[PDB]
RNA sequence: AAAUUAUAUUAUAUUAUA
């Protein structure tokens, strides 16, 4: 129907906020890896 | 992406346990497989293993202090042997004939495991079993509902019965007193008697029994029987249950009261051989079972409903309840239970908490939508101390440790035996994830447990294979890019 | 700004209540004795209750990182989740006591079911004109109930 | 902008005036302005930020009339209203701090040990923080960087923030990497070493640069300070189980942090030999574990594997005991009864080879005097008892006489055979006058320190209990699996009946004394 | 919308990473999963 | 043939004996007898070893995710409808996550400053030395030489740091002659950075190209040129509504003597109403994130319970939840008295929005006690979906109320968010 | 907290036995009972209260005010027997008040019982002396208590 | 030939024939 009195916090509904620091640490971790098997 | 299915082999089976694994495709995702480099003709050897294996199928002897807490399993051939009455009220519910039939080996287990191995011989040991159950016949066990009470009671028959001890198993007691029909007893006065439960009975404990009660002689048994014609009077206790269950109809419903009398008397006789007996919600026979007496206008009789001075057909009424020691079987129970003289036979028993639920008010149950539709319909309290002779043992709900390997059993060898996700495992969250929700839904609660366990499909708020994904994606996108 | 909010200082305020509760002081207030429903049938479901140890793998998974790891585990109060700010760390972070019949509030149904129809119907059973202090006790009780058809009348 | 409508009010905050007021600040190019800024942001009840001082840090440093001093003191200002160090604001400190000569050396002194404080707060902290993330990697590269900037101040990283990163760890590699970094941080870069070519390691002589005192105090000497850090990473080679791709194993492993111990000429302390030959007696390897426990225990007996016979090595042994109770009983329990090696030492130099499948009495009694001649000569009954070493831990040492006797008893370790096969019958006689004379022994230690508690554990007890076991299967199958032989039988139904007696009083014993803490032994084998 | 010049000033002292409060600007969305090629 | 009960492994051992240790110390929970113990250390090393083979069938899992629609992989996300609902960012967001700084940045600033102390001290040095005065010349500015030759500075820094390399060393002598003839400013390395040497045309003219680079980052970093990129950004429309109301309240405050001062200057009037514009339109550097409120802790400081709201249908479901800090890691949830797993009749997807705001704020549900008191409608069953975001956004405000930062994920996830849909 | 059904259906269009939906009137709908009040064809005094709603309403709170009497009187393990005050046992020795008079009353906050005396149920075999004076010869064994702390299979023993 | 305005949901009806 009209889902105007909806905000638009709740129509997609993102959820999983607790990943996302995981995410930027694993990938600052994998950045260093790499950095690894270029130098060797 | 990277399979590794084509190149994974099949370990050898061993057991019934072994046999139970999927074709490869269905759980390739779902239970991933390593690879491990041995040394046998070359450095590198390219064996693809799985991460998870099956608990390992173990006899009861096999058991030991070390599997506290831990998964076992038993075959198929041992479970129809052990187990020909069934099994508690909700065990069978995680054992489809697909599945392993696994069971968790927990403290209480170890416990009950060591007492019937200390029954197997009695004599030598009788008054460190004395010691054990401070002087009372046997072991009852209460906890709340959904507990490992039923699960412990078929753990301990198949102790019993795996040490080759006579043991009485009702693995409901609920067909007994809740059954379908009450008769009065044949030759019993004042008593009744439950036929259907009590044919199954002699039934599956002559076939369970038949190694030992074969070399059972009859000792307080009558030799003129009545018995038709090309039959065989019974000269063993297994002869006297072939004579009681199998008959045709009606002369097998005075069959099994004679049969159970005799029986019962034959039990209370045996001062040598321990016989230990196995009943799944003794709470059921220590009140009053559901049938109720009739009324004692049907017995004496009516010319005409007009002028007789009677409302059995008018008006419905509420006679007084038959208790449960009326009943032929729980008297003879009752009669080695109170009679001191019997040092003999062990009540391992527990009650259940199987009642529907009542907090204050209630409607009608709904018919599609209703969990407790075979549930009881007892509302009653009970003190296992007060209304029972024997021990009481209080089993509470898991702990992490418990609730953590049966959890693992439970997702792993559903997915192993093509009864779990499978191919959609990326769909459904990690074991971390799976562990801490249901632990969060259960309250480690064990039928609870297995409830959440089957109420995860449903679940619509997980967000972590959602951006896992994305970030797989991303990490795809920008190595496409560093390679640009 | 203040303390609370309208919620927040509504139960904060029952828990002083309860802190002080006395059943025989509770003689002639009326429904105004009534202790605080939540933590009083709380308190009167203690036989049921029993508050349980800390479970073995909790007791263990601490005592591994206070001794064999030497860092211990402080509590979801004491974790300073602000980057970049050192926080005051308040007194309450692990001072509180877990106990059932405290808090939470769970309570048998038929005690419940007692306490509802008992604070009705003990509504007017109030006896105004104590002899005592101040302005709770007096002599004679004067209502003017005034009534008009606007609300700033 | 102060709200007044509810709809404004609803999107106000002083952590969000944080970003504000850091934005404003960054906003402007001159300290003049900025200060003033600054002052009317903490007159304004403003939570300060660390992008806060991040600005005035640098924007200070770079002024031109700004003494060093008030860069200091507006840290201190900074971090008393509420704002966390980082690693920017540490660095910036360390600079303006490294080009401040004018100010006196109690000062730079001063400010030198809070930015040392300051760093290894630092440290713990990150240490604490990318834990939970498995990041080794990264954590890796953030205390190589906190290394490089103390060893720039003239210090070094704690060992406490060491224990706590070693017991973090995932990896072995990176363990003994981290030790390896350890060991090197004490002496300069062109100290001599030795190399390991097994991690491609180069791990350097510590003891010449170490503290020491040459009455004489444990606390005074330097070693405890890096066999803290061993001890860290031997229990974290203990119970973490190691991820890697390609796994090394566990007897590789303990011999390279074996050898990284022993090429570094410290001190050896109790608890360390303790753990290592711990993870020595709990080994799997049948054929190595014999050499294994006779190298750490010659670790032990000598106290140091340095070079030369210093006077600090004797103070180091007259301070504490390196060869305590502990040691003994867990190479007893380590060692195989049937090594041909000798179980005790011969004048300290070496443990010989024996001077007889030889399974005779005169072995294992060769053997047990070797035992009771090895407690007698390290001392550790006589010992006193201490704050650090109580008198519970003298039991190890009956423990393992009851290991050794397990492994005389029946021939496999801890992970239709009953017993150890190939036996006589003397053999068993003589082991049962050794569970006695066990037992004996025990009682006379429980007896004369009673007045404090002193208990057996439940590895002695269960040792002797499975050597009873044993014992008894042995007579049950000499007595109606023997053939109706008559060669000494009423002597084998006297053991019999004496392992019967000694086992049901020792089941009774577990069931009744000590408080019940062995009531599981009673119920096991009763 | 249409193409400025705002953000191409040089930042002074290079501290464009430390400001942890800036703008991140609006929310960008990625894909869950790689649709199907079109051709 | 007969298993022994004694610890096996030496982490058996370890764990045994620091099972004894809180024995003998008196902790509560702790069991007294020593199977009780065995089966403590023996459960603890199964429970470690089944964490390791959840962390590497994880490790397995990662590689083969079918990140591609395929024959069970099915998107279903509305990504063909509407397209890329779901938002990632790769920034921590400020303050709830941390990820360290990189390195280089790091020893970019702190060789930065070095230098420019190291330059401010030699400046300092021959300004205390030369005795005060120095004016320079027309002709020595077009020179471009100061008091100080780069050969003097060269023999400086050699004589008082041995330590130095050549390169350093020269970097030092151009940075002390930035340093000697006006304040440092760093801006030739930005325009270096966003402008080649092919554009302009200097391919083989270094010198020309570093002094054109500096003569723009002067003429840079003046008012003027900020006055001129604000007046440039709002003829390309690059302003909201608040901006437009703070310069109509910056141009409110000056009054008209101060408006005649200003316009004696060119600049200096429209830059006191677009400072702010200014201040937004210069980027990263100095426009700020507006972020989502951070308050207050309003917790009993004697019950140390935080109290939270929810609502639903307007009328009909109303919940309040109260919040307390369990220390003994037993934490269970509470409706009306009666736990959370019989007011919602087993279900999981009801109890999972319950226990979503604790997932969301990366919170252990076991250290938290909560109680929900309902004061809408009494109905016998709440089992409803409406009534359950009811309770999660009960406990979402109780735990925002307890932790402040908790309100950064838990209004990122639309947990605090009221929607308004009635009967 | 319970989760039967109490209302009744709405009246609206003749329903049919599809997916989501049932009849008005069916025998699954609350025991059958509504067959008293349906009308199998697809006399006015006997044909509107079958439509009205709230004679249904009021017909379906009568039959679940039957259904709590049958649970709650089927959850009663005991009965009432008038004791006097001097053989009564020291918790009932106070003024108790009438139901729904007071606050809910512990039985004993100095003995640390919290628990409501209306809820109190007191065993049959422990009052042989004051119900049974007559009899004198124990009609009731005396009820088996287990030892505590005697060590059992409980404790490891 | 696109954008979607589109509400959509389910049920009923007649002198079968009195
Ligand atoms: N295999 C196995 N399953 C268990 C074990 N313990 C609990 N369960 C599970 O827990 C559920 C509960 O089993 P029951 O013993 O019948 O539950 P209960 O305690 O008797 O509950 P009531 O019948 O209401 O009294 C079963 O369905 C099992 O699946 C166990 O030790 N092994
Ligand atoms: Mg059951």
């Amino acid at each position: 129907d009209k889902y105007r009195r909806v905000p638009m916090l709740l129509k997609p509904q993102q959820g999983g906020q607790q990943y996302f620091n995981h995410f930027l640490i694993r990938s600052t971790n994998d950045r260093l890896t790499q950095q690894d098997v270029d130098n060797a | 992406k990277k399979s590794l299915a084509a190149m994974y082999m099949r370990p050898p089976v061993t057991c019934y346990t072994d046999a139970c694994e999927a074709p490869v495709a269905m759980w390739d995702g779902a239970i991933p497989l390593k690879e491990t480099r041995k040394l046998k003709n070359g450095v590198p050897v390219r064996t693809v293993s799985r991460t998870y294996s099956h608990p390992p199928q173990l006899t009861p002897t096999q058991l030991s202090f070390n599997d506290i807490n831990s998964m076992y399993c038993v075959g198929n051939d041992e479970l129809i042997q052990f187990f020909p009455e069934g099994l508690g009220g909700r065990v069978f519910q995680t054992m489809p004939p697909g599945h392993p039939r696994g069971f968790l080996y927990r403290k209480e287990t170890h416990l009950l495991n060591l007492f019937v191995d200390k029954v197997q011989h009695w004599h030598t040991k009788r008054s460190v079993l004395s010691s054990l159950t401070n002087g009372r016949t046997g072991f009852i066990v209460d906890g709340p509902t959904g507990c490992g009470k039923s699960a412990l009671m078929c753990q301990v028959v198949h102790f019993a019965r795996s040490r080759n001890i006579v043991t009485l198993y009702v693995p409901d007691a609920k067909v007994w007193t809740h059954g379908e029909w009450c008769w009065p007893s044949t030759i019993l006065p004042g008593f009744f008697d439950a036929p259907d439960a009590a044919r199954s009975f002699l039934k599956y404990f002559a076939v369970a029994n038949r190694a030992t009660l074969t070399s059972w002689k009859l000792r307080c048994t009558p030799k003129d029987l009545p018995t038709e014609q090309g039959e065989r009077q019974p000269q063993n206790l297994y002869e006297l249950c072939e004579w009681g269950h199998r008959a045709v109809a009606p002369a097998s419903i005075d069959r099994q009261s004679v049969c159970v009398k005799f029986l019962m008397d034959e039990l209370s006789e045996e001062k040598k051989l321990p016989v230990v007996i196995v009943v799944d919600g003794w709470n059921l026979f220590s009140h009053e079972t559901h049938f109720r007496y009739p009324h004692p206008d049907f017995l004496r009789g009516l010319a005409s409903f007009n002028e007789s001075s009677t409302d059995i057909d008018l008006y419905p009424q509420e006679l007084p309840r038959i208790p449960a020691s009326r009943l032929s079987f729980v008297r003879g129970l009752n009669k080695m239970i109170l009679s001191g003289d019997d040092p003999n036979k062990f009540f391992i028993t527990c009650t259940t908490r199987d009642f529907k639920p009542f907090d204050g008010i209630s409607g009608f149950p709904n018919v599609e939508t209703d969990r407790f539709a075979n549930s009881l319909d007892e509302y009653a309290p009970y003190d296992p101390e007060k209304d029972s002779h024997f021990h009481p043992i209080q089993i509470g709900n898991f702990d992490e440790y418990e609730y953590r390997s049966f959890l693992r059993f439970l997702i792993n060898s559903g997915e192993l035996a093509g009864l779990g996700w499978g191919p959609l495992w990326h769909a459904s969250s990690d074991f971390e994830r799976k562990l801490y929700k249901i632990g969060f839904l259960s309250g480690r609660n064990p039928q609870g447990v297995v409830d959440h366990y089957h109420q995860e499909l449903v679940w619509r708020y997980d967000y972590q294979r959602t951006r896992q994904k994305q970030y797989l994606l991303k990490r795809r996108m920008e190595g496409m890019s560093r390679g640009a | 700004f203040n303390e609370f909010d309208a919620k927040g200082r509504e139960y904060v305020q029952y828990m002083r209540e309860f802190a002080r509760f006395d059943p025989r002081k509770s003689r002639g207030n009326g429904q105004k004795g009534f202790p605080f429903r939540d933590a009083y049938l709380t308190k009167m479901n203690e036989a049921n209750q029993k508050t349980p140890p800390p479970t073995l793998e909790t007791i263990m998974d601490r005592a591994v990182r206070e001794h064999h790891q030497h860092a211990r585990i402080l509590s979801p109060l004491e974790v300073q989740r602000d980057v970049g700010r050192l926080e005051p760390i308040p007194s309450y972070a692990g001072k509180i006591n877990a106990d059932r019949s405290v808090f939470p509030f769970q309570w048998k149904t038929e005690d419940w079911y007692e306490y509802e129809v008992a604070k009705v119907r003990n509504r007017r059973f109030v006896f105004e004109n104590t002899e005592e202090d101040g302005i709770r006790g007096s002599e004679v009780t004067y209502k003017i109930v005034l009534e008009g058809f606007w609300d700033h009348h | 902008l102060e709200p007044c409508t509810p709809r404004e009010w609803l999107q106000f905050s002083h952590r969000n005036l944080a970003y504000a007021y850091n934005g404003a600040l960054r906003a402007c190019h001159s300290l003049p302005s900025m200060l003033l800024l600054y002052k009317e942001m903490k007159q304004r009840g403003v939570k300060v930020d660390v992008d806060t001082m991040n600005v005035l840090l640098t924007r200070a440093a770079r002024h031109e009339h700004i003494q060093v001093d008030d860069v200091f003191l507006l840290f201190d200002e900074l971090v008393a209203l509420g704002a966390r160090p980082d690693l920017a604001a540490a660095e910036t400190l360390h600079t303006v701090l490294s080009h401040s000569a004018s100010m006196p050396e109690e000062w730079r002194e001063a400010r030198r040990l809070q930015l040392v404080e300051l760093y290894n707060n630092l440290a713990m902290e990150e240490v604490e923080r990318l834990a939970p993330h498995r990041a080794d990697r990264l954590l890796k590269e953030q205390m190589k960087r906190f290394r490089g900037n103390l060893q720039q101040l003239g210090s070094g990283l704690r060992p406490t923030v060491y224990c706590r990163y070693l017991h973090t760890t995932h990896t072995a590699a990176v363990l003994l990497e981290e030790v390896h970094n350890f060991l090197w941080e004490l002496v300069p870069n062109d100290h001599p070493a030795m190399e390991i070519p097994a991690l491609q390691l180069r791990v350097p002589f510590v003891a010449s640069v170490l503290r020491r005192p040459s009455s004489v105090s444990r606390a005074e000497f330097g070693d405890t300070d890096v066999c803290a850090v061993f001890l860290a990473a031997a229990e974290r080679m203990v119970d973490a189980d190691f991820d890697d791709q390609r796994p090394v194993s566990e007897r590789r492993l303990f011999l390279s942090l074996l050898t990284m111990i022993s090429y570094s000429g410290v001190l050896y302390t109790s608890d360390l030999m303790a753990q290592l030959m711990e993870m020595v007696k709990y080994s799997n390897n049948d054929e190595t574990r014999d050499s294994d426990a006779q190298r750490v225990l010659r670790y032990a007996l000598r106290g140091s594997s340095a070079a030369q016979d210093s006077a600090s090595r004797t103070l180091w042994h007259s301070v504490e005991k390196v060869a305590d109770c502990r040691v003994v009983g867990r190479y007893i329990g380590a060692r195989n009864p049937w090594n041909p090696i000798r179980v005790c030492f011969d004048e300290q130099g070496v443990f010989k080879a024996y001077p007889i499948e030889g399974r005779t009495l005169e072995a294992l009694n060769m053997r047990w005097d070797d035992v009771r001649r090895l407690i007698e000569c390290t001392g550790v009954l006589v010992t006193p008892p201490s704050e650090r070493c109580p008198q519970q831990q003298k039991m190890e040492v009956f423990t393992g006489m009851a290991v050794y006797l397990r492994t005389v008893a029946t021939g496999r370790r801890y992970e239709g055979t009953l017993f150890a096969e190939g036996y006589d019958f003397d053999v068993w006689v003589r082991l049962f006058s050794l569970v006695q004379e066990v037992r004996h022994d025990m009682e006379k230690f429980m007896a004369d320190h009673t007045l404090q508690c002193v208990e057996p554990e439940f590895e002695c007890w269960e040792a002797l209990l499975v050597t009873l076991r044993c014992a008894l299967d042995f007579c049950v199958v000499q007595m109606q699996g023997g053939g109706a032989r008559g060669t000494e039988r009423e002597v084998v139904e006297r053991l019999f009946r004496d392992v019967v007696a000694l086992r049901e009083e020792l089941i009774e014993e577990s069931r009744t004394r000590f408080g019940g803490r062995m009531r599981v032994l009673w119920l096991q084998e009763a | 919308g249409q193409k400025s010049l705002m953000g191409a000033l040089p930042a002074p002292y290079g501290d464009a990473e430390f400001f942890r409060g800036r703008y991140r600007g609006p929310p960008v969305a990625r894909p869950v999963v790689s649709l199907p090629t079109l051709h | 043939m007969q298993k022994l009960l004694s610890p096996r492994t030496a982490r058996h051992a370890r764990l045994f004996r620091l099972a004894g240790k809180l024995a003998d110390s008196g902790s509560p929970g702790v069991p007294k007898s020593d199977g009780e113990r065995l089966v403590w250390v023996n459960s603890h090393v199964r429970r470690d070893k089944d964490i390791s083979l959840s962390q590497e069938e994880e490790r397995i899992r990662e590689l083969m995710m079918p990140l591609e629609v395929g024959e069970n992989s099915f998107a279903a996300n509305g990504q063909a409808t509407h397209g890329n609902l779901f938002y990632f960012r790769e920034y921590p967001m400020y303050p709830g996550e941390y990820v360290p700084a990189e390195h280089n940045t790091l020893s970019s600033l702190r060789d930065e400053l070095r230098l420019d102390l190291t330059a401010q001290s030699l400046k300092e040095a021959w300004m205390r030395v030369s005795g005060g005065v120095y004016f320079q010349s027309v002709d020595e500015y077009y020179a471009s030489v100061d008091g100080l030759d780069a050969e003097q500075i060269g023999e400086v820094l050699a004589a008082l740091f041995p330590e130095l390399n050549c390169y350093e060393a020269q970097a030092l002598v151009q940075r002390t002659l930035e340093c000697i003839s006006r304040p440092v400013s760093a801006a030739s390395r930005q325009l270096s950075r966003t402008i080649t040497a092919e554009a302009v045309g200097l391919d083989n003219a270094p010198g020309h190209y570093t002094n054109f680079l500096e003569w723009m980052g002067r003429l840079t970093e003046t008012r003027a040129f900020k006055t001129e990129h604000a007046l440039f950004e709002f003829s390309r429309r690059k302003f909201n509504r608040d901006d437009v109301r703070v310069m109509f309240e910056n141009y409110r405050l000056m009054s008209k003597a101060t408006l005649l001062a200003d316009s004696a200057d060119s600049y200096s009037h429209f830059y006191t109403v677009l400072k702010d514009f200014a201040r937004k339109v210069a980027g990263e550097d100095s426009r700020h994130q507006i972020g989502v409120r951070i308050d207050e802790a309003e917790v009993d400081p004697e019950t140390g319970i935080a109290v939270g709201r929810g609502c639903a249908d307007g009328e009909k479901y109303h919940f309040t939840a109260l919040l307390r800090e369990n220390r003994d890691h037993n934490g269970i949830i509470t409706v009306m008295g009666k736990p959370l797993s019989l007011v919602l009749d087993n279900k999981a997807w009801l109890m999972e929005m319950v226990l979503m705001p604790f997932d969301e704020a990366n919170l252990d549900y076991r250290d938290f006690d909560a109680h929900i008191v309902s004061e809408g409608h009494a109905m016998p069953s709440i089992a409803n979906e409406i009534a359950a975001f009811a309770l999660r956004m009960a406990v979402a405000n109780a735990l925002v109320k307890l932790i402040p930062l908790t309100r950064i994920p838990l209004k990122k996830s639309g947990l605090l968010s009221v929607d308004r849909r009635r009967e | 907290v319970s989760t039967g059904e109490f209302d009744h259906p709405p009246f609206q269009f003749r329903q049919r036995h599809t997916f989501n939906t049932t009849p008005l009137h069916d025998a699954n709908r609350f025991g059958g009972r509504t067959a008293y009040l349906r009308e199998i064809g697809p006399k006015k005094q006997g044909r509107r209260f079958k439509k009205d709603p709230r004679t249904v309403q009021f017909n379906v709170d009568v039959w679940c005010a039957q259904q709590t009497l049958r649970k709650r009187w089927k959850q009663r393990d005991w009965e009432v027997i008038e004791i006097p005050f001097r053989l009564v046992p020291r918790e009932q020795q106070r003024v108790i008040p009438e139901l729904y008079t007071d606050i809910p009353q512990m039985t004993d906050p100095a003995r640390n019982d919290f628990s409501n005396i209306r809820n109190k149920v007191y065993d049959r075999e422990e009052l042989q002396g004051v119900l049974f004076p007559a009899a004198g010869a124990m009609l009731y064994p005396p009820l088996q208590r287990v030892d505590k702390q005697a060590m059992t299979l409980d404790k490891y023993l």
